[PDB]
Order: C-alpha cells, then structure tokens, then sequence
DNA sequence: AAGTACTTGAGCTT
DNA sequence: AAGCTCAAGTACTTAAGCCTGGTCA
RNA sequence: GACCAGG
C-alpha cells in the first residue's frame, strides 16, 4: 500500500521507501512504461550533480 | 481556473485557505513583494499583502505597550453604553474608595482600575498569532504608539 | 547615484547626442520649456559648470556643488565633455559664421536642450533602488550558465558577491611587459 | 524637528512620477465620496478620470509634505510643483 | 530565533527601517509612494 | 480593507524585551492545573487547557471573561504556575557562558573589576553615538592602582559626556565587538581575579543539563543540582555588578529563567477535524505532558518534606527536576528531548516569518491558463465571462454614478455588468443572489439616501451618516486588474492591465507583446489575475504600472517589448520595395491597423 | 461645593470628505454628539463647548482613506462629581419607596426609602393614591420646599 | 487633557456663548435650567 | 556535500 | 612555571517559485 | 505533515 519496507536489516538497499508506484493505467503508453522502467533511487536523486 | 472573491479561511490567522478544493488562494510574496516595491507601489504592497487577505481592528494599551493586556469591559451597568475595553497590566485592584467612573468589572466578578489608554489600531492577524507564540516562548513585544 | 544621470531605465538616449539635434522640434515641446525654465534656477550652474571644467582642481564636481533638482545647469563631467566634443567632433548638424545660425539652430541653444533633458531626467526620488539591482543581478543570473582558466558564471558569481570568500579557486594576476625586458 | 518655511525650500519642483500618482489617487477617492468636484464635469462618470480631469487644470487641494530623510519637512501645493 | 534571542536580550528598538517590517504590522511601506506624506 | 474605518494611530516602532515575573500574573486569566481535557458530557473543563475563560469553543459558545460571541471574541491568555522554575531554553547557551563568568565564592567576575567597569564605560559612552570618543579613553597606562584607572576612565567618560551634552546603524556595529570582545575577556579566565579563588568549573549538554565536578583538593587548599541555587547566584552576580550587566541589558527579574509560561489561548490552539480522529494538538498534548510533571513535582516535593532515605530523597526528586527541564526544553526546544516545538514552527522556514508574514494567500485574485490574443491592445487584458462576472469590487455611489450602480443592480450578480451584493454604510452586506429581480429593483431604489435609522444610530460617533453606499461590481472594460506569472525575476513580470471583458470562454487573453516580458510560451501556462479593490490601490497601479509605462527593462536600457515572429516577417515582406497595393487593399488596411473607435481619439 | 469646572481639552478629529470644504461645520457634526453624553477621559457628562479652532498645521490625510484628521482645541464644562459633593434639586415626583428630584433640570436624582432614615414619614393624600407629602421627623411639608439638597453616594442619601 | 476653572457668572456667560456659537433638544434644556438658574 | 564560523589543546618564549 | 598565539578538530544551518493531482497512517 | 506522480 505505501511501501515503506520495515525491516529489522535493510538487506543492502540504501532507501527504505518509494518501492512502490501506482499504475495509472491514464494511457496504455503509460501502463507499458510502468512495466518496462526503472528507477536509480532517490538517495542519488536528493544529490545535485 | 481557480477565483476566489471571498471564501473560507484559516483556523490560525484568518488567511485563505491553500486550496483549489476549499476556495483556497493564491500565493502572493517573497519575490512579488520585491516585484511590485521595485516598482514603487507602497499602497499596492499595503494592499494585497494587508487588506484584501487579513484584516481586523485590534486594541492595544498605550501606556503599558501590551496587546496582550486588552480586556473589553463586563457588566459595567445597564444597557448604558457600549463595553469600553480597558488594560489590565496597567490597572491595579479595586481595593480602595475610587469614583465609579474608571472603575469596571471582570466576567469572574473582579474590579479594577486604570488602564484606560486603549485605542484602535488596524494590525494584522498573523501578528497577532506571534505574539500569542512569542509570549508562550515567554518574550513579549513592546509596541508603542505616539 | 553614481551622478546617475538617471536610473538606467531612462539614461539610454542621453549618448544619442545626434537624435536629439536631429530632430529638435518635437523633444523641446515634450519638455515643455515654457514652464520649466520658469520656476528653476539656470545661469548660475551654468556657469560654474565652466569653472568645475577648469583643468586645475580646488572646484568640486559640478553635481556635488548645486544638486540637479532646482539648479538646470549641473551635469556630470563626462556629460559635457561630451556635448562638448559632440559640438566640435560632428559641427555637420549643427549650423556653424554665427548670423547664418540664428535661423533655425543655435548651439548654445541646442546645448541648453541636453542641460534641460539632463535635468528633465533625474532619479524620481523614493525610487526603491536596492531591489532593483536585485533584479538586475537576479535576471542574468538566471539568463546564462551552460558555458560556450578560471570558472565563469554563476559559480564565480557567488564568490564575489555572495560568499566574498577568502582562498578563491584560482586568484591570478596580470603583469605588463617593460620596454627594459 | 522643523517645518521648512516657504523663503528656502530645497525640494525638486517636478510633480514626481509618484506624487501625480498618490495626488491623484486620494482625489480620486475624495471625489468618490460625495466630495466637492472644483470642475465642470463633463458627464464623466468615472471617479478618477474626474481626478484627471481637475488636475489637468491644476485646480486641487491637498498639498503634499516631502518628507527629508532627517525629519524635515516642506509643504507644496499641487499648483505650485511643476 | 537567533536573531531573536539577541534582539530579544537586548532589547533594541528600531523606528523601523525596512518596508518588510513596516509590513509585518501593516502598515504602508516607507519607499515608493509612500516616502512622502500628504495633508489637507 | 474599508473605506470609512478611520483607525488613526501611527505605530512608529516596536520594542522587544523579557518578561517578568508579576506581569505575567497580571495578564493571568485563569490557571491550568488539571490535566484532563474534556469529560463524559463532552463540555468544555472548568480550568482545564480548554476552559471557557480562555478562548471561546466553538459551535457557539461564549467566551466566560468577557461575555460575547466567538466572531468578536479576541482570546485571552492563561497561566501554568511552576515553583521548579526551569531556565529558559532559548538563553541556555548565553546563560551558561555567564555562569563560566561568575565566581561562585566572589560574586563578582572572573575578570578584573577596573576592566569591566572599562567595558561599562565603552557602552556608556557608545549610548550616545561617539566612536573614536569610545576608543580614546584607553589611552592610559598604569586594588589600588587598579582604582585609580577606573577613576580615570570615570573622569575620562565624565568629560565625553560634558562635552557631549552641550538606534543607528554604525551604534550595533561597535556594541557587538564589544560583545565580542567581552566574550574573549571572560571565557578565558579561570581564578578569580577578585577573589584569587579557583570556583568550580562547569559542564553541560546539549540536552541543557548542567554541572560539573567540586574543586579539587590541591584548588581547595588555596554532576546536577537544583535550579534554585543557580538562580540565586545569578542574582548576586546582577545584584552586585549591576552596571555592566544593565548596560548589556537596569533589571534581572528572569532574564534565564522562566517562573510561569503561559498557555496561550484555544482560539490559536484548534481540535482540526480531519475525517473523523480528533487529536487536540501537538501543543495541548505537550502543555499536558509539563502540567502532569508539574503536579507530580509537588506530589515529590511532599513526600521529600514528609520524610540512604535521604540518598533516595535526593535521587529521585533531582529525577523529577531534571525531567521537567527536559520537558520544557522540549516544548520550547524540539530540537531537544528526541513533534514540532514553538522555536522549530518558527525558525522551520516552511512556517512563519515566510509562509504566513511576507506572503500570503489574498482574496479578489483569480487564476487561468492564458491563451494569445492580437486583437485587443498592448493595454488590455482579456477577462472571461466567469472572472469577470465573479470577480468583485466596491465602489462608492455618488450623485453622477447612481444611474449605473442602479443599473448594475437591476442586473444582479448572475448577468454582466451587474453588481454582486450591496454594502450598507454602517458595515453590514446585504446579497442579491438568495434576491429576486423585484426584491432588487426595490433595493436599488433606495440606494442614494440616509438609510441609518437615526442621526447617529450606532453610537454617539456621528460619521457613519455622511459615507455612501458601496455597491459590490464585478470588473468593467476600464478597471485596472494585475497580472503576474512565478517566478516573478524582473519587475515588468507584474504589470497593470486595463481590463477588456469577452464572452464565453474559460482562459483570459493578453496580446503578443507583453509576453516576452512575463517570459511565457503560451502553451499552457498560467498566470495569476489580482483584483486591488480599493482606489488607492489601481489608482497608483493604472498610473506607475500601466503595461506601456513598463517599456524599458530595468537591468539596461534595451526595450524588452516589441511585436515577434508573424509580425516581424511579415514586416520584411510589407516593407521590402516589392510589394505594391491597390486603392482597395491600401484603404482596408491601414483601417484595420488604425482601428478608430475602439481606441478612439479620432 | 463648587462642582463645576471647566477643561480645555485637545481631541483628534476626522474630517470626513464632503466637508472638506470647511472643517469648521465638520467639528460642528461630531462636537454636536458628545453634548449631553458621557466622555471618559475627563471623569465628566458634556454640558457644553465653544472656542472651537484647529491649530493650523495643515491638517493630514489618513493614509489610505479620504477623510483627513485634524487637532482641536475645545473647552467642556463637564459636572465632575467627587465623593462628598453636594447637591439640590428641585422635587418631581415622590413616593413611599424614594423622593425623585431633577437637578438643573436634566439631571435625575432618584434616592431610596433606606438612604432615608425611619424618622421622616409619607403620608398618603385621598386625592392621587401613589403621590404624597414626604414629611420630616419635624413635621415640615417638602411639596412647597421643592429645593431640597443633599450629598452624592456614588443617586442619594438623607441619612446623616 | 488640561484643566482650568469655571466659576458662577462663568457658567451663563459660557452656555451663552455656546447657545450663540453652534445653531434641539439639548438647546431646550439649557433655556430651562438658564431660565429656573435666573429669575 | 559545502562551508561556515566556533573552541579546545599542545607547543614555544619571559 | 605559565602565558598566549598557533594548529587541527567538534558542533551546525541552506540548498528557486508556484500550481495541481494522488495515497497514507 | 510524509512518499510517489505532473505542469
Ligand atoms: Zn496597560
Ligand atoms: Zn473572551
Ligand atoms: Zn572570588
């Protein structure tokens, strides 16, 4: 539901949160690019580089 | 598009609210107040930022400086007159033969007298919140008024 | 105000020195001469404005001496020198040798136009100035930052008027050649 | 403090860029509330083209004080400035 | 806070100065139109 | 604002300052010692954090103080007494530098007495703006030799101001490096210069609890304690260097320590209704948490009168107090005792002083996205039916305008150019919407005449008769409406349109040449529409801001409006000697530039 | 005693707009309201005011509205009352409850039966049931003695 | 805020004056204590 | 991350 | 001895505006 | 108020 993995050992993730994103399925190109992306994390995100 | 002509407000300082679902305003300052005091337009900046948002007709005690201290007078008689807000900081207790005029009471049943330097300054309402905030961090602003 | 001559948002034709001769006919009316020349005082800063000219120092700079409020004849210097040198460098425009001028032109007069459009643009006082080399530094600021050594730009920028830190990237200096060397 | 007389005033006696606007914005509210129209209207209805309308005659009242920056000031007459 | 604080501390009082203090409590600001002051 | 209310103070400055211990019983209205809030028949607690005295809780109630309607009632403070009295949080730092100053045995400070009296006569002669006159009087060079400088810096200071009688700016710039100054003098020494004693030296945390280990045994032959003996060695330090310490700030009541914080009223403290959870606030809560600590001190402090018992006592009443340092430093502090404190809303940057103080939402200002539109003018703005129509304004009514307010009123606030809901002079605001067109039509009759059912109706303060009705219209083809698009970088991002008012669509409409200036591509962005209701207002606006009076960009003198891309191409194609018209085209052309009537003047 | 004084005060009055022709009948138009009705300032009822002038100082404008503000100079004659003043008035109405008296003609006086001592007795006349003679313990009729004085309490009292 | 004096003939001379500077109620009032305080 | 000013301890001179 | 400028080292706040949606405990 | 979105 929000995605804030809760665990005792972060099993080598750097963010705990953000796992998770809605499908708005709002247009079918938006519904495949759900599928198919990634993402790198926002702990490099927050850096301005 | 969003109007807001007049609508619902804030539980803390009586500005809009942030909206589009509640009516909520628009923001305007922090760089729109630099846009228009470089245009020079004092009375506009004074308009926006002041009147059209929070507004109110405030008391404070000249004597005494406080805002705080105002108290709208209680069961001073009949129907008579209106409640003439007086000081309570400036007043000192009724103990003592006095003339019934300064004299006025409070909602628990006490009397006092002084603190009747209490005109009617426009303020707006955010300042009154800080210094609602201010005094309960126990520091109070002085304000005079000449 | 740095003498000003006005906040730039005005000064700009001051340096058309050809525009204003050019025409002259339409910039006199807009003026209005008739009730200016009235109310404000006009030979006595004039003729200081010589006497600060005076190559020898001991005389103030005309604008400390008479503000240009009231006194319709205060200028910076570089203002008259270059009318000045505008009089003498293009004489095209300008008829001369005198008779033949006093039709329609004279230099004097056309002179006393740039003294009164000086004067006819000061500060207006109570301009907010501050904010508005805030704007001036804020615009460009974001105008231009993706480069076409020392760094330049908005990062430089920030050492010299914001941080005005000591031990900067790259403090270098300049040395000019000698004729002996 | 002081009330500079009339014999020495330093003042610029251009009707500024901002007095015109303050001048004519108080007339024009001063008119908006039943006030004394010095001119002939000319079936105008606005109440600030009215404004406009007197000051083009230079028929107006409130002077404006020119506050120095040391605590001076000197008081002048819209007909008087330029 | 810090500011406060000491301002607080002190005690120092401005006329004052700024026009985002002559706004906090309202009032028009001291540059612009509002430099000069205008009677009857 | 309004237009009559006439409110004539002028503040001309304000002053800060601590406050003491008898004023806040003076502004007292009611104590708060019990920590329940609200019972089983749900009604506001006598005494309690929500007491009536306090401020009036709502769905109408009256507030008990001064009996009148929570629209009018202003709120009133209220105070938690504490006999522990903690030191005030925000002065910790300042304050424990002070106690490493003083000089427990001496009473007097760690430095020499002859060159504090000389830091008393640097501020002394500072009061009264004379700089080099400041940095003059050390030009000496020399207990007794020891009093005699301080006579001669006396005699010194006793000739400044002498001479002299017969804030600004460059005063702070001095009277800090002399706090600086004081700060490298005090701090660095630690026998007493006085009293040649070594007193005790102190140690703290950052969680503001304080103290350090007793002397040692070699010092001797030359932790955690209560705020009571900190207190009363704080007021022989000021009590006896009083000078010095009323020049730097004569008073000392409770500079670091608070004796009675106050609650301030339920009106700035609301139960915020969410859904259906009713938490009362982080505030109340915390409030709470210092009451409860409170009653438990005095229950403590019986039992510590009442009677290692005596190991025991001590402990657990110095864990008492510590803890309600702790929780006042919480409340006054979050950044200490690891929800928001008052010092983080404030110095948050996302609250106060910047989300609520510079700017702030306004009413009267609407917002769209903004298509072009080349066929009204570089003045005007376009303004759709909806802005246009809900958008409103006062406007006085006078003997030559009457005819079109009663026009505007017979439309109503359904149909341009109506009039949305009239104001009476005596404050009120009757509407026209719940109305109908012959409830309207009678209202506007009586619109010109004295309608206040006396000479002086409201009280005796007889103006209220003299101000017209002011009848609330929507905008019309001449009013002047701001615009503005964020970021706003260089003033000609805000400009002064004169409003043009177009039927049915849902975007407003500017023309091409302003654009480059708001720095808009129109494609879909968005510009807030202001509405300056007074005169006051869009007079000075109409006049130093109209769009044409905005023509140079400040930064140089460059023009930074100008017709663009069609226009200019087509321009090399209308100038350029190719291009030859005939009788027809030439005439309906140079019509179609000019377009008369609208504009007019011709 | 000697109750009435008179006071030159300073007020601050705005002169609202159409009279800024003059502000002469603008004080008129406030200065009228005061009369007969209480101001605090002064301990005192207005009774009445002349010698009204303005000082010239080029009266201001409130700085955002259109009705100017200006200083004048007006004198009351205020009734300022003190503990242990003394007062007569001429006797209206009385009755077995209290004796009602106007002073000056405008001011009421309406004192209670116990501000009276026992000793002075109604008797009830057959003609008007509710009005009556408030004879003394003496036996003087007060109708005819329609001056009659006493003290102020705060109201009366014939009690010594 | 200033006090000064007012004495016996300074009362009808000051209601005088007043009756004649501003020109109901309150005015009928002063002739009848003016005519009960003469006579 | 960037960087600031802040404060404490260890080595050298009278 | 110990006074006193010198050194790295420990605490410590900012990082554009807006505006609009959504989910959430 | 916090995390994903979006101009
Ligand atoms: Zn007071
Ligand atoms: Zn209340
Ligand atoms: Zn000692």
């Amino acid at each position: 539901s929000t995605g804030n993995l809760v665990s005792n050992t972060g099993l080598d993730l750097q963010q705990a949160t953000g796992y998770t994103v809605v499908a708005e399925k709002l247009n079918f190109y938006r519904f495949l690019s759900h599928f198919r992306m990634v993402h790198r994390g926002a702990f490099f995100a927050e850096l301005k580089t | 598009f969003q109007v807001r002509t007049t609508g619902p407000i804030h539980n803390l300082t009586r500005q809009p609210v942030k909206g589009r679902k509640r009516a909520g305003g628009i923001r305007f300052g922090e760089m729109e107040r630099d846009a228009v005091i470089g245009h020079g337009t004092s009375f506009l900046m004074q308009d926006r930022l002041m009147n059209c948002s929070d507004y109110a007709q405030s008391w404070v005690c000249r004597d005494c400086g406080s805002i705080i201290s105002i108290m709208s007078t209680i069961s001073m008689n009949g129907v008579g007159s209106a409640s003439e807000v007086r000081c309570r900081s400036c007043a000192k207790p009724a103990l003592g033969l006095e003339d019934t005029s300064d004299i006025w009471q409070d909602g628990s049943g006490k009397k006092f007298v002084g603190g009747t330097n209490t005109t009617l300054i426009a303020l707006p309402s955010v300042f009154n919140y800080l210094t609602a905030e201010l005094t309960a961090m126990n520091i109070k602003m002085m304000l005079e008024v000449k | 105000y740095g003498e000003d001559s006005l906040d730039v948002t005005k000064q700009k034709h001051l340096t058309q020195f050809e525009f204003s001769a050019k025409n002259y006919k339409s910039l006199i009316q807009k003026y209005k001469v008739k009730s200016v020349l009235s109310a404000v005082d006009s030979e006595t800063a004039s003729s200081y404005a010589k006497k600060a000219l005076k190559k020898p120092y001991k005389y103030d700079p005309v604008l400390d001496k008479y503000p240009p409020s009231r006194y319709l004849g205060s200028v910076s210097e570089k203002f008259q020198r270059a009318v000045d040198e505008y009089t003498q460098k293009n004489p095209d425009k300008l008829i001369a040798e005198s008779k033949l001028d006093d039709s329609l032109l004279n230099e004097s007069k056309f002179k006393a136009l740039m003294q009164l459009r000086y004067q006819q643009s000061l500060v207006d006082p109570g301009e907010s100035v501050g904010v508005l080399a805030s704007q001036s530094i804020g615009e460009p600021s974001t105008q231009m930052t993706l480069n076409t050594n020392v760094t330049l730009g908005i990062p430089r920028l920030r050492e010299i008027i914001m941080t005005a830190s000591a031990n900067i990237q790259t403090p270098t200096m300049t040395l000019r050649l000698n004729d002996g060397v | 403090g002081k009330a500079v007389a009339k014999e020495d005033r330093t003042t610029t006696p251009y009707m500024t860029k901002y007095e015109r606007a303050r001048i004519l914005g108080t007339r024009a509210l001063q008119i908006s509330m039943n006030a004394p129209v010095l001119v002939d209207l000319e079936g105008e209805t606005d109440p600030l083209q009215i404004a406009m309308k007197e000051l083009a005659q230079k028929k107006i009242p409130l002077l404006v004080r020119r506050y120095l920056p040391d605590g001076s000031y000197e008081d002048w007459s819209v007909a008087e400035l330029i | 806070c810090h500011f406060l604080t000491e301002a607080a501390l002190r005690g120092d009082v401005d006329d004052l100065s700024n026009p985002s203090s002559r706004l906090v409590v309202g009032r028009v600001g001291n540059f612009g139109t509002g430099s000069f002051d205008i009677f009857t | 604002m309004n237009i009559a209310q006439p409110v004539s103070s002028e503040i001309k400055s304000v002053k800060f300052g601590i406050y003491d211990v008898d004023d806040v019983e003076k502004i007292s209205v009611k104590q708060i010692v019990n920590p329940v809030l609200l019972d089983n028949l749900n009604h506001p607690t006598n005494g309690g954090l929500y007491d009536l005295a306090l401020g009036p809780y709502l769905k109408n109630s009256v507030c008990a103080t001064c009996h009148l309607d929570e629209r009018y009632c202003p709120g009133h403070f209220g105070h938690i007494v504490l006999p522990i009295p903690a030191y005030h949080p925000l002065f910790f730092s300042q304050m424990y530098n002070l106690l490493r100053s003083t000089c427990l045995y001496c009473h007097h400070f760690k430095l020499s007495k002859v060159k504090v009296h000389l830091f008393f006569c640097r501020l002394k002669l500072l009061d009264y703006g004379l700089l080099n006159e400041s940095e003059m009087v050390e030009n000496v060079s020399l207990a007794k030799d020891a009093a005699t400088l301080m006579r001669i810096r006396d005699e010194f200071v006793a000739k400044s101001i002498a001479d002299s009688r017969q804030l600004t700016t460059l005063l702070l710039h001095e009277r800090k490096k002399v706090v600086r100054a004081f700060y490298h003098a005090i701090s660095s020494r630690k026998q007493c210069d006085n009293c040649q004693s070594f007193s005790p030296n102190f140690r703290k945390e950052g969680f503001a609890k304080i103290f350090e280990i007793p002397l040692s045994g070699k010092n001797l032959q030359f932790k955690y304690m209560t705020s009571t003996e900190v207190r009363n060695h704080l007021r022989r330090l000021f009590v006896k260097e009083n000078v010095v310490l009323s020049r730097l700030y004569p008073a000392s009541a409770d500079m670091f320590f608070l004796q009675n914080i106050a609650v301030p009223p339920t009106r700035f403290r609301p139960a915020s209704k969410m859904g259906d959870e009713v938490h009362e606030n982080i505030q109340n809560e915390l409030l709470t948490r210092i009451l409860q600590s409170s009653i438990q001190i005095a229950s403590l402090s019986k039992d510590s009168t009442v009677e290692e018992r005596r190991s025991r006592a001590f402990e657990l009443l110095i864990n008492a107090f510590v803890q309600l340092q702790h929780d006042v430093n919480s409340l006054i502090d979050s950044n200490r005792n690891p929800p928001p404190g008052i010092k983080q809303i404030l110095e948050k940057k996302e609250g106060l002083f910047r989300k609520h103080m510079m700017g702030k939402r306004v009413n009267y200002a609407a917002r769209s996205v903004i298509s072009p539109d080349p066929n009204i003018e570089t003045n005007e703005i376009g303004v759709p039916p909806v802005f246009a129509t809900k958008l409103t304004y006062p406007e006085p009514v006078t003997l030559y305008n009457f005819n079109e307010m009663r026009n505007a009123v017979i439309n109503g606030p359904h149909k341009w150019p109506g009039a949305s809901h009239i104001q009476n002079e005596d404050g009120t605001l009757i509407s026209l919407m719940p109305l109908t067109i012959e409830q309207r039509t009678a209202l506007a009759n009586q619109l010109l005449t004295p309608q206040s059912n006396l000479i002086s109706s409201p009280y005796s303060y007889s103006r209220l008769i003299n101000t017209n009705k002011k009848v609330y219209r929507h905008v019309r083809n001449g009013d002047m409406l701001i615009l503005n698009r964020q970021p706003t970088l260089h003033k000609p991002s805000m400009m002064a349109h004169k409003a043009r008012i177009l039927p049915g669509e849902k975007t407003i409409r500017m023309h091409y040449a302003n654009c480059n200036s708001y720095n808009a591509d129109f494609d879909g962005d968005e510009m807030n529409m202001h509405f300056p209701q007074s005169t006051n207002a869009r007079s000075e606006a109409q006049f130093i801001a109209n769009t044409d009076s905005q023509y140079l960009v400040p930064t140089s003198g460059d023009p930074l409006r100008g017709l663009i891309q069609d226009h200019v191409v087509m321009g090399v194609w209308l100038t350029c000697k190719d291009t030859f018209y005939t009788r027809d085209e030439y005439q309906q052309l140079l019509f179609q530039a000019l377009k008369p009537d609208e504009t007019g003047m011709y | 005693d000697l109750s009435l004084y008179k006071q030159t005060v300073d007020l601050y009055l705005s002169i609202a707009p159409g009279h800024s022709r003059d502000p002469l009948n603008a004080i008129q138009e406030h200065m009228d309201s005061m009369i007969l009705s209480k101001l605090p300032r002064i301990n005192g009822i207005v009774l009445a005011y002349d010698n009204i002038r303005f000082l010239e100082k080029s009266a201001k404008v409130m700085y955002d509205s259109p009705f100017s503000f200006i200083w004048v100079r007006v004198d009351v004659l205020v009734f300022s009352p003190k503990k242990g003043d003394c007062l007569e008035g001429k006797i209206n109405l009385v009755s077995p409850s209290h004796i009602g008296l106007l002073i000056l003609g405008i001011f009421n006086a309406s004192i209670p039966r116990k501000s009276i001592p026992k000793d002075w007795i109604f008797i009830e006349p057959d003609t008007t049931e509710e009005q009556g003679r408030w004879k003394t313990n003496d036996g003087n009729i007060l109708e005819p003695g329609k001056d009659l004085e006493f003290v102020v309490d705060g109201q009366g009292t014939l009690a010594n | 805020r200033k006090s000064e004096k007012l004495d016996k003939d300074a009362s009808s001379k000051f209601l005088n004056r007043y009756i004649q500077t501003i020109e109901e109620s309150v005015l009928s009032q002063l002739n009848r204590v003016l005519m009960y305080l003469k006579g």
